[PDB]
């Protein structure tokens, strides 16, 4: 899987969901060619996607990284997640804007708050 | 057995690539692919998978299939070369994972006769995704990657092969540069050869710019100017070496 990073303000509006949820829960693997993975997360402050899918609980991703599967971590720190809504579910991929809330610099969180603009619409 | 040192690949250009990259011209499409594959082969063949003399392993085109026009489908049915995108028509591109599966399903018959099959398209996949591929493996029963090993698709009701991957040269409404396109394919064929992403934290295999930059298996495509960009990390080497040492005898052929 290969991604080309771009702008986070663009990624923000392009995504259906933008939350700062935690992964205090865990990860569950499924069957198939290579497999699917489903993380259980406790949402917190949603910044986008109140309409589409108000409050998310399960985030789906491919199990294989080569197929753009997303790699997170159990009962660990907070993440700023983005994703899409499809058939009543949220799917995130390696190419989606994702970052540990820890690493998120003061500069970025400042730009994140520039959500007030909501630009999108 | 440095005789069977070449993975022959079936290269396929869908109708979007033909129209948008080849500008509806056969020779332009053909030359773009041949030159791209030759530059990918150059990286591979000069790579010593053991830091010694285990090199000369590469990729060569067995055949180029250029689909000049979209595939006609009876309503309700889908095909990787159809005019419309899937599952969401309105979008310029298919769901990237879904397109690879569809391609694998439709090319099954032909993919069964080659080391690898690769689809080249021109569509703006979401969140800047340029490509993807099934990872290879030395495990005698590996389904994905180099060497066709039939996988039975329950819903397909037939054998399909996961010796595939795809590259798109479109991103954010723009055509990417050849230098970038070459690295996308090197990386996808890389998974096919058994490599996983270059990990961080360990970063012996993901150097910072001041060290030469990322190696080809890093997941973020970005540029292609740093020195390491056209080379495989030690992490990929170990990984690919085992895969080759095991699968070469099974499907690799003689060069040229
Ligand atoms: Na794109
Ligand atoms: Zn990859």
């Amino acid at each position: 899987c290969t991604c080309s990073p771009s702008h986070p303000q663009d990624a923000f509006c392009n995504s259906d969901i933008v939350i700062r949820a935690k992964v205090v829960g865990k990860k569950l693997v499924k069957e198939g060619p290579f497999g699917t993975l489903v993380y259980t997360i406790k949402q917190m402050k949603m910044y986008r996607g109140f309409t589409k899918m108000p409050h998310v609980q399960y985030i789906h991703t491919e199990a294989s990284e080569s197929l753009c599967g997303l790699k997170l971590e159990v009962n660990k720190y907070q993440y700023l997640l983005t994703g899409r809504v499809y058939d009543g579910k949220m799917y995130t991929g390696l190419c989606n804007f994702v970052e540990r809330w820890d690493q998120l610099t003061l500069s970025q969180r400042k730009g994140l708050n520039y959500r007030y603009h909501l630009g999108c619409n | 057995d440095p005789m069977k040192n070449t993975c022959k690949l079936l290269v396929v250009a869908d109708h979007r690539f033909y129209r948008y990259m080849g500008r509806g011209e056969e020779s332009t499409t053909t030359n773009y692919l041949i030159e791209l594959i030759d530059r990918v082969d150059d990286i591979y063949r000069n790579t010593a998978w053991d830091n010694a003399g285990f090199k000369g392993y590469g990729i060569q085109i067995e055949q180029i299939r250029i689909l000049k026009s979209p595939q006609e489908v009876k309503p309700g049915e889908k095909h990787y070369n159809m005019a419309k995108s899937y599952p969401n028509e309105e979008k310029d591109a298919w769901d990237v994972k879904m397109l690879l599966e569809q391609f694998s399903f439709d090319i099954a018959e032909e993919a069964s006769k080659v080391c690898l099959a690769h689809l080249f398209t021109y569509q703006d996949f979401d969140m800047g995704t340029l490509g993807l591929a099934y990872v290879g493996s030395p495990r005698a029963n590996s389904h994905g990657g180099v060497c066709p090993k039939a996988y039975y698709s329950p819903v397909g009701k037939k054998n399909i092969y996961l010796n595939s991957g795809l590259t798109s040269t479109k991103n954010y409404g723009k055509t990417i540069l050849t230098k970038e396109a070459d690295l996308v394919t090197t990386h996808e064929l890389g998974h096919n050869f058994g490599a996983e992403h270059d990990p961080d934290g360990l970063a012996e295999c993901a150097p910072n710019e001041d060290q030469g930059g990322k190696y080809v298996m890093y997941p973020i495509a970005v540029s292609g100017d740093h020195e390491n960009n056209k080379m495989f990390s030690q992490c990929s080497k170990q990984s690919i070496y085992k895969t080759i040492e095991s699968k070469a005898q099974e499907c690799f052929q003689e060069r040229s």
